[PDB]
């Protein structure tokens, strides 16, 4: 059938035959006839419900929190400019005089008339109401917005962002959660204007109306053309708007100062005088500030870059001019700690979480590096030793056994390698199936090799415990030869080594090896002497730039701690050389077990000749040129200086200790929560923070493999393999994905935890211009709605797909948000690097909205003020909003009487009237003025209206409604037909709950043209506040208002456009707003890498 | 010049098409707006990233490709390979879904990140203007052309004119609508919201004859939607907010105050070809989508050809409704489970309602475990063996379109049938609340609701409209289709011995044929190159003692088997070629026979 | 049964189990989920030596059942030499296998599900009985579930691949149990193959592989299965899509494979023509290496019982004290 074109103007229930004027009549009948205990839960299903929004405070979604290498790869979206022009405060017409009802010729005149659409809006009442980027043509608008409806409208929507669906219906707003529902609001009102203005195109004003200015040339768009720009009105008739047009200023158009450099290229900075508010362009130009803020030079970047790149790539920049170049990608030093943490509070604090990160290194790693494995060599050099095959056992087969995996599993020396970068998460221990057990003895052969298999490649695991189980592993071995004393009780020698991973069960003899007796035990001290004299010395590096900054928290900015005293980068050919700390590491141990082979212990056991052959091995596995002795060295901490800053993730390192007993460090420790706000300050610093478990069990026998046979190409040039494997992971601008999430993750953490602590008492040190509002839901899931929704805000505008802010709500409690750090040494030593925000730039923006939303509340269709219900039966004109007399009877005045905690009326017998408890809890006599306060009357509304509001309408008392700040619905009239307010006002007290109230229904009458003669008519609901700062104009396409009141355009909007005194660059920001400034648009150009500089 | 890179979307179509139309048909509706555009997809370089795919790396499979310049001119050059993404050259964003068999997909979010930094990628609307101003809504053009109206027919068909007409193509339009509430009594209204229709076929939205930029009626007098919108809300894969990126579910009425009461269609944000043939569904005897209570199963069965009624779409007896198997017992489902709970406890009832209907759910573990295990211990004694004597209706006829509440009874009563698990963008949880009279109440249909949602294996549900569009998308296209089609139909023949040992008089020497499933073609000499060729798949007929008559095939038919040429019923039930051959049935013979497509006249 | 609410939103057609449920299923969620995570970092493959010895357990290991690549001609061309001119068998051993290594296999799994993947040599009357083993490619994208199933039994199950294991490793079993001493109870589960379904397990461990194979290169294919974009639905807000590993790629369309069924056919000699191919959630029964699937359920779901669930459920007071220090590395041995 064919497709409907206009909807039914009767609508059907079908249930019963109900005949429906409106649909919003037919959606609270079926929703009647839904409605014991069953259709209370149905019932409440239909009433809270709605998921049009785009806000989810309520919706917790249980650890959403989960870092991926993706999640940071999608940058967030900053350059969004704004073609349009840069308004928020459209100038929006409810009652047009065409349903006026009486209409003479010539009383009204239309541009519409005139085949002309008007610059100002022509009706009966004109309001600005707050509707973002109404006039925004820019490209792909920021997700949020906020469009508040006139106030002719409920209104309500807009305050219900948080706290406010389960809780309260859709006619109602909650006001005791209104503080946050306002703020939240100003914060949607901020992130969905953080532009970038953008000049169109500039002609000259051919025509006659200002003969030859650089007019906006709205080209495709003259609907536009005529609003952006009132100076160029046509003014036929005396219109009230022309009665305002014509003292606008006739060169307060256009640009004015085109500040061009290059003849040909684009300009850079274009001055110009249009339509705009002054608060907008306050969060524009405070944008393009925090847009600089990630700026550099491009003579400052190729520095960057090839400091990260350690100064081996290929980078060369022009030197010439280049005009517009906004490149905004670099955080400071600051901003990227703060992710880092936050990077560590957003994962899970086991291994679940660095075992993705090593393998990010790792995968990098052996794409990259020149030393290639190859066991040939070490099987032959142990192979071609010379065995006796008549012996039982042979220590040629019986270690080859033990040395060979089947598979490759040679990444797991570069996994041991890509944790000295991660050494805060994870510490890889020594895997304890590699352990020799404390069965068997050191005469038992293979048992012996493990010892050497586990001193080789005891520097390379990171663990911190890794030397006393060096020193254990042979202790346990020979048990029963050479015994020493083991640490507290219940730890013996026999124990298997792998229990010994506390600082507190380290023997004395290992911390001093004096004390072990050369007397008793001469092969045991010598081990002690060797561990502690030739265990490799924690060096340090740099990487990164030092313009850049890093995310170090507790390493001093642009460097990296490393197990090994490393050597810079060599550039001419390499060979493997025996001056390493690793050949110094390898040639003492092979030196110490050729004294424990061809000690005493061994001589009574092992036959001689097969002790030459142990003797034989070990001495030609000292002799393998291997190149992992030169590459630990020199060639591997270039390559973690580089990887450090392509990998998604910056190294988060803690400090190496070589065999210190008081700087082990024992735990790594993030919190999520300061101990100052909850009284933990003294207490110890496991109990305060996070602490991270991880570990890797690295298998010693496939690291002596790596160390001890490693080689690389004859000809390697270290320079030319590095420069040439680096090259494409520097081409793209995707390295400084990070910084623009750092940014991200700075301006959504400082401006949650401030909305949080704005809708809290006194809570961190910030500013609260809001205080005025009413917010009493101060608990934990209270605000934890409020910082959900502030991530999920920072998400939209920005419209990322990371973990920002999530895990901040892991304990639960977001009123405590703050970010630290630490590492607890078993000496002692309780750090606590602790990070701050950086210096934000939108949280400056939304304290300057907050500010300016007091003074112009009403333009956000918030009245402040109290509520007056006195009978007021006039004929002549009413201003409810703007009350002419003087506010009656306020709060504790003469004989005014303000209402208990309960709202009680108590009934009296016999004629007497019914008398109302005070404040005082006296019962007092109705008639009279009252003061109610808002929450009494939310619970006495039922003894409000059929007790004290008949006495209302009888006139004989007058009652205040005491609220600070409530959300105003206006009601207009013809004041030619009769009206009376108590079918309009009754309806308010009919839905006021104990949760929530609607918002106040005023009825104004609409000024009319004529001196008409005007229905006596009674009014009792106005307010005490002047209210009324939203009309822009009261008739406008009349010649001349008559009835009502003559609020004609107010010049105090408009300073830029009629005052003459107005110099370019001036606005009165923190009170009333601007409706026309003078501003700046740009035309950056926005380069890639491959616009800045080559790379070959 | 201008060179913009594009990555194909998630149903992309490489078929006997254009590369211009499967990313925006829109390119292709006047010649001077499609000579704007140089192609560049060459055939030897799709088969070359097919097999260095899983080989190289993602990473670097970037520093292979933007190596390459042009390869060894118009205005713009629509590419297919990556490039370095310069000023002159872009990327084009789709706001869809990118592909996973497309080797180059994966290098999307690499792509897209790099756009994102330097303001490159550009919305498909931006490739209608003159010149490259990236991003929708500019100063300087009113997009006002019948080029960016998509809503059109936009000619698809020229002098330049295939052999058979695509079924498999399908335009598909992502629609921009404003939902707008009720207005007061003077002409005034609240903002609204926006909403985007992901993926919503542009046939539906022609022969259902449409403008854009024109408020509609969104309501009936019964207060639930027109049929014009909910049709287009169940085609579609997802709806969202236009500016942001979470997805919605709206309800059909009475659920909000303030509701929503007109719809201006006002954007057509992208207008891809999407592809039929890779559907979810797999097998042409037979596809079963579970779909929630609620969900608007008997709107797209009944009204969808009532709006369409003088072409046949699909046979209302061969497709098994979902609340209909639990109606097949004489004691019906719902009415035993009014008996089961009754006898137990009236009072975990009252609270059962207030858990499953709550915002945010408990753990439950009185009100609903004991609603649970007596809806199981109910379910596996009556339902799970009736679904067994069901297996030949939902699987052995000819075409069928079974529903589903959950994925058991596919599955636990083991019956051949391809799953699809269905989501459509309507909240079905006020549906039953909007639905009345019922036999067990509004309150039972909650839950029972909740009984087979957590009966439901818990797997990706994927949007119902992608099914909707094999089924009902190509049956959209022969109203603009200016040729009445020609009939065809499967055969599978039976001997006179097989139909004479238990008894049928049947008059005739030549063996009697059987229609298995019927097609549709645009011409007759597409069908040639096939009519000739028998299938390879057996096809073994039950023939029931009554009237009835099931069709089995020994090896189950892809659905993409049949060429990209037919036009096949939604769903299809078997029949005799001459009815009138076939007398005294007396019994229930099978028999098996091959297939062979052929002209029906 | 686990609820809706207990699963997080798709990445793709797998979901994750949220940590607010915290039954037998979490232990069966974080015990496939670790051992997941020991593949991902385990560089044994990306071996040459190392694949080519999982391709051949799938041919040599079972006999095999049909040819489906007569139903996977329908997505790509194939010549399909049907080698009447070899005189081979054309069951899956050979006929398969040797036409796999023309057609990679991302052009091959997006298009594996066959309603005939199993129990009859490609023809739907034969001499031979309907029976257990499956497709040759869909074992290959079955390959990380038995993988993942071979961690979790090697450090409890050494069985160590030997002739001599029922006579070295059960006999003596059998014999120090039954002494004296100590008191057994035989756990026998019966219908184990018929009991692994996706309304319970097979979601709860294709989620567990898939966030447990987020570890690692999220870049990097795996046995020439290509890396891929998921479409993720987590986030509410932030729906996105990622690229996702080809070892997460496997478990994309195994959970399609899982969810569909198995599909058995029926083709027996002994009834007259009797022939349907219908799906289940039962395993094949003496594929030795998809039940070691059985065999890591087994010591998994005894290690919740024997830890948490009966030293918390049980009533004697008595009986607590011996679940206290009952532990499967010592009390419980399972195969
Ligand atoms: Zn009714």
């Amino acid at each position: 059938k064919v497709t409907p074109i206009v909807n039914p103007s009767s609508y059907v229930c079908n249930v019963c035959n109900a005949r429906f004027s409106t649909m919003s009549a037919l959606s609270e009948h079926l929703r009647s006839d839904h409605r014991p205990m069953i259709n209370n839960a149905i019932r409440s299903f239909l009433t809270a419900w709605d998921d049009i929004r785009i806000l989810s405070p309520d919706v917790s979604s249980k650890s959403l929190s989960a870092y991926l290498d993706s999640a940071v790869a999608n940058g967030p979206e900053l350059i969004i400019e704004d073609t349009g022009l840069c308004t928020s405060f459209m100038l929006l017409d409810n009652i047009p005089s065409a349903h006026l009802t009486k209409e003479l010729i010539g009383f009204t005149w239309f541009m519409q008339m005139y085949q002309m659409t008007p610059p100002l809006p022509e009706g009966a009442v004109n309001r600005i109401v707050c509707m973002t980027n109404w006039a925004s043509l820019g490209d792909e608008g920021r997700g949020l917005e906020v469009r508040l409806p006139p106030p002719t409208d409920s209104s309500v929507h807009a305050y219900k962002t948080v706290l406010s669906r389960g809780y309260i219906d859709n006619a109602q707003f909650n006001p005791l959660a209104l503080r946050s529902n306002v703020l939240l609001m100003l914060l949607q009102f901020t992130l969905s204007n953080l532009k970038i203005n953008k000049s169109s195109t500039f002609t000259s004003d051919v025509t006659t109306i200002t003969s030859g200015r650089m007019i906006r040339a709205f080209e495709g768009r003259p609907e536009l053309l005529a609003l952006a720009y009132p100076g160029r009105a046509v003014l036929p008739t005396q219109t009230k708007n022309a009665q305002f047009l014509s003292t606008a200023i006739a060169d307060r158009i256009g640009r004015l100062d085109r500040a061009n450099l290059i003849g040909g290229e684009v300009s850079a900075m274009v001055e110009c005088m249009e339509l705009c508010d002054a608060l907008t362009l306050h969060i524009r130009e405070t944008y393009i500030m925090l847009l600089r803020s990630m700026h550099q030079d491009p003579t400052q970047i190729v520095q960057i870059v090839n400091e990260c790149a350690n100064n081996l790539l290929n980078s060369t920049i022009p030197i010439s001019l280049r005009p517009t170049i906004l490149c905004p990608w670099f955080a400071s030093s600051e901003d990227l700690r703060l992710q880092q943490v936050m990077h560590l509070v957003n994962i899970s604090s086991n291994t679940a979480a660095a075992l993705p990160l090593v393998e990010a290194l790792s995968t990098l790693l052996r794409s990259v590096t020149p030393l290639v494995l190859d066991p040939t060599v070490l099987t032959n050099a142990i192979t071609t030793i010379s065995e006796s095959t008549t012996q039982t056992i042979s220590p040629i087969s019986e270690i080859l056994r033990l040395l060979q995996p089947m598979g490759n599993d040679y990444a797991a020396f570069w996994k041991c390698i890509a944790s000295w970068a991660y050494n805060g998460l994870v510490t890889t221990v020594l895997s304890e199936d590699a352990f020799p057990d404390s069965s068997q003895s050191i005469t038992h052969l293979p048992s012996m090799w493990k010892c050497l298999f586990l001193t080789l490649a005891g520097p390379m695991t990171s663990d911190p415990h890794s030397p006393v189980k060096v020193f254990m592993a042979l202790a346990n071995l020979l048990a029963q030869p050479e015994p020493i004393a083991i640490g507290v009780p219940g730890m013996h020698q026999t124990t298997p080594a792998s229990q010994f991973s506390h600082p507190g069960v380290w023997p004395p003899g290992f911390l001093n090896p004096q004390l072990i007796n050369p007397q008793q035990a001469p092969l045991l001290r010598a081990f002690a002497e060797h561990i502690r004299a030739n265990w490799p010395q924690p060096s340090e590096f740099g990487y990164g730039s030092t313009l850049q900054g890093s995310a170090n928290l507790f390493i001093p900015s642009n460097r990296m701690v490393y197990p090994w005293p490393n050597q810079p980068l060599p550039r001419l050919t390499v060979a493997p050389t025996y001056d390493s700390a690793m050949s110094n590491w390898i040639s003492t141990t092979i030196a110490f077990f050729i004294r424990v082979v061809n000690s005493v212990n061994m001589t009574a056991t092992v036959n001689d000749l097969t002790r030459r052959t142990m003797t034989g091995v070990m001495t030609a596995m000292r002799q393998v040129k291997t190149m992992t002795p030169f590459y630990i060295q020199h060639m591997c901490p270039t390559e973690l200086s580089v990887l450090a800053s392509v990998t998604v993730t910056p190294p988060f390192q803690v400090p190496f200790t070589r065999l210190v007993q008081n700087d082990v460090i024992t735990n790594v420790l993030v919190a999520r929560v300061d101990p100052a706000q909850r009284g933990d300050a003294a207490v110890d610093i496991r109990a305060t923070h996070a602490t991270f478990a991880a570990a890797l069990p690295v298998d010693p026998a496939a690291i002596v493999v790596a160390m001890l046979c490693g080689q690389t190409e004859t000809n390697l040039i270290p320079s030319h393999h590095y420069g040439k494997a680096f090259a494409p992971l520097f081409a793209s601008n995707a390295m400084f994905t990070r910084n623009q999430r750092a940014v991200i993750t700075r301006e959504a953490f400082v401006c949650a935890r401030s909305a949080v602590a704005q809708c809290q008492d006194a809570g961190f040190l910030v500013p609260r211009p809001l205080d005025a509002l009413r917010q009493f839901d101060v608990t934990s899931a209270a605000a934890a709605e409020i910082m959900h929704a502030v991530n999920d805000a920072f998400k939209t505008a920005f419209d990322l797909d990371g973990a920002l802010l999530d895990g901040l709500a892991l304990y639960g409690d977001p009123r405590i948000a703050d970010l630290s750090a630490a590492y607890l040494q078993y000496g002692g030593n309780v750090v606590r690097e602790h990070v701050p925000p950086g210096p934000s730039h939108i949280h400056r923006a939304l304290q300057q909205v907050e500010s300016t939303f007091m003074a112009e509340m009403n333009l956000f269709n918030v009245a402040r003020g109290n509520l007056y219900l006195v009978q007021t039966a006039t004929n002549g004109n009413w201003s409810p909003m703007a009350p002419v007399a003087a506010p009656p009877f306020v709060r504790g005045g003469p004989n005014v009487r303000v209402v208990g905690r309960f709202g009680t009326i108590v009934p009296r017998p016999n004629g007497l009237e019914p008398q109302l408890i005070d404040d005082g809890n006296v019962p007092r006599d109705i008639a009279g003025d009252w003061v109610y306060p808002s929450d009494v009357l939310q619970v006495s509304v039922a003894v409000f209206r059929d007790y004290v509001w008949p006495m209302v309408k009888a006139g004989r008392t007058r009652v205040l409604v005491e609220l600070g700040h409530y959300v105003y619905t206006l009601h207009y009239y013809d004041p030619q037909i009769s009206l009376d307010e108590a079918p309009i006002l009754e309806e308010w007290l009919s839905k006021i709950n104990p949760a929530g109230i609607p918002p106040v229904p005023f009825c104004i009458p609409i000024p009319q043209v004529y001196p008409c003669i005007t229905a006596r008519r009674v009014h009792y609901a106005f307010t005490s506040e002047n209210n009324n700062d939203s009309l822009f104009s009261t008739n406008a396409a009349s010649i001349d208002t008559a009835f009502g009141e003559n609020a004609a355009v107010s010049p105090l909007r408009w300073p830029g456009l009629v005052d003459p005194n107005y110099r370019v660059g001036t606005n009165d920001l923190p009170n009333r707003i601007t409706l026309y400034n003078s501003l700046y648009r740009y035309n950056f150009t926005y380069p890639t890498l491959d616009g800045i500089m080559y790379v070959r | 010049m201008i060179t913009i890179v594009v990555i194909p979307t998630a149903h992309f179509s490489w078929t006997d098409t254009n590369f211009l139309n499967s990313v925006d048909y829109r390119l292709t509706s006047q010649p001077k707006i499609r000579d704007r555009f140089a192609v560049y997809a060459p055939g030897w370089l799709r088969r070359q990233l097919d097999e260095f795919s899983a080989s190289l790396t993602a990473s670097e499979l970037l520093q292979a490709l933007q190596t390459i310049p042009i390869p060894v001119k118009r205005e713009f050059c629509l590419t297919i390979l990556p490039s370095l993404l310069g000023p002159r050259t872009f990327l084009l964003d789709v706001d869809a879904d990118r592909d996973a068999s497309y080797p180059l997909s994966v290098l999307w979010p690499q792509l897209r990140a790099l756009a994102l930094k330097s303001r490159l990628l550009l919305p498909p609307v931006a490739l209608l203007r003159r010149v490259v101003d990236p991003g929708l809504k500019p100063t300087w053009s009113a997009d006002s052309d019948a080029a960016f109206r998509a809503l059109r027919l936009s000619r698809p068909s020229s002098a330049s004119k295939p052999v058979g007409f695509d079924f498999s193509a399908l335009p598909v339009v992502d629609i921009i609508c404003l939902l707008e509430s009720e207005p007061d009594d003077h002409g005034r209204i609240a903002p609204g919201t926006r909403l985007t229709i992901h993926s919503v076929p542009t046939d539906l939205l022609t022969s259902l004859s449409i403008q854009e930029g024109v408020r509609y009626p969104l309501r009936q007098e019964s207060g639930m939607f027109v049929h014009w919108v909910l049709l287009a809300l169940l085609m579609s894969d997802d709806v969202t907010i236009s500016g942001t990126r979470r997805s919605v579910k709206l309800e059909t009425a009475h659920a909000s105050a303030r509701p929503f009461v007109h719809i201006t269609v006002e954007r057509c944000a992208s207008a891809r070809i999407i592809d039929v043939r890779g559907s979810p569904a797999m097998y042409a005897n037979a596809v079963c989508l579970t779909l929630p209570k609620g969900s608007y199963k008997s709107t797209i069965i009944d009204t969808l050809p009532a709006m369409f009624s003088d072409l046949p779409i699909l046979e209302q007896a061969a497709v098994i409704d979902s609340d209909a198997l639990g109606d097949s017992l004489r004691p019906s489902f719902e009415t035993q489970f009014l008996e089961r709970l009754e006898n137990l406890d009236p009072n975990l009832l009252d609270r059962a309602v207030a858990s499953i209907l709550s915002p945010t759910s408990d753990t439950s573990d009185d009100a609903v475990t004991t609603v649970l295990d007596a809806f199981n211990a109910l379910y596996r004694e009556i339902m799970t063996p009736a679904q067994r004597a069901r297996l030949p209706l939902l699987t052995q006829q000819g075409r069928v379109l079974a529903f589903a509440h959950s994925d058991y009874e596919l599955l636990s009563a083991n019956i051949p049938i391809q799953v699809v698990r269905g989501s459509i963008p309507i909240d079905h949880v006020v549906n039953l609340l909007a639905r009345r009279n019922r036999v067990g109440g509004t309150a039972l249909q909650v839950l029972l609701d909740y009984c087979y949602r957590t009966q439901a294996s818990p797997l990706a549900p994927t949007p119902a409209g992608r099914l909707y569009k094999q089924l009902f998308g190509p049956w959209l296209m022969v109203p603009r289709l200016s040729e009445p089609l020609i009939k065809l139909r499967l055969v599978a023949s039976a001997p006179a011995k097989v139909l004479r040992a238990a008894g049928w008089t049947i008059d005739g020497d030549p063996p009697l044929e059987v229609s298995c499933l019927c097609a549709y073609v645009t011409d007759r000499a597409a069908a040639t190159a096939l009519i000739e060729r028998r299938l390879d798949s057996r096809a073994l007929v039950t023939v029931g003692g009554d009237q009835l008559m099931f069709v089995e095939y020994a090896p189950p038919l892809p659905l993409v088997s049949i060429p990209r040429t037919f036009l096949l019923p939604v769903t299809y039930v078997v029949h005799w070629v001459p009815p009138q051959r076939v007398l005294l049935n007396g019994g229930n013979v099978s028999f098996t026979s091959g297939l062979e497509w052929t002209f029906d006249d | 049964p686990i609820p809706p609410s207990a699963w997080t939103g798709p990445i793709g057609n797998v979901r994750y189990l949220l940590p607010s449920v915290q039954g037998p299923a979490r232990h069966l969620y974080d015990t496939w989920r670790a051992a997941a995570r020991q593949i991902a970092q385990d560089p044994q493959w990306h071996d040459p030596l190392n694949q080519a010895i999982m391709r051949a357990q799938y041919v040599t290991a079972r006999g095999g059942s049909s040819a489906s690549l007569k139903f996977a001609l329908k997505v790509t061309g194939i010549v399909l030499p049907e080698y009447d001119d070899s005189k081979v068998k054309k069951s899956s051993k050979i006929y398969q296998a040797a036409q796999i290594a023309r057609i990679a296999f991302m052009l091959l799994i997006a298009a594996i599900h066959a309603e005939v993947t199993m129990g009859i040599r490609n023809q739907v009357q034969r001499r031979a009985r309907s029976i257990m083993p499956l497709n040759v490619i869909q074992q290959a994208i079955s390959a990380p579930h038995t993988l993942v199933a071979n961690y979790i039994n090697k450090h409890m199950n050494l069985s160590t691949t030997s002739g001599s294991v029922v006579t070295d490793k059960v006999i003596p079993l059998i014999l120090y149990a039954s002494t004296p001493p100590n008191t057994v109870v035989n756990v026998d589960i019966k219908a184990c193959d018929a009991s692994i379904t996706y309304n319970y397990f097979l979601s709860v461990i294709c989620g567990a592989m898939h966030e447990g194979f987020e570890v690692g290169n999220a870049d990097a294919a795996f046995m020439g299965v290509p890396s891929t974009i998921v479409s993720d639905r987590r986030s509410p807000v932030a729906p996105y899509s990622r690229p996702i590993s080809g070892l997460q790629t496997m478990v994309q369309h195994l959970a399609d494979l899982y969810a569909a069924g198995f599909r058995y056919s029926v083709s027996d000699a002994f009834s007259s023509g009797n022939k349907f191919s219908f799906p289940t959630s039962t395993f094949p029964s003496g594929s030795t290496a998809t039940s070691t699937e059985h065999t890591a359920n087994n010591s998994t779901m005894m290690e919740y019982f024997l830890n948490v669930h009966a030293p918390s459920h049980v009533k004697s007071a008595s009986l607590k004290r011996i679940l206290t220090d009952m532990t499967i590395q010592r009390n419980y041995v399972c195969q």
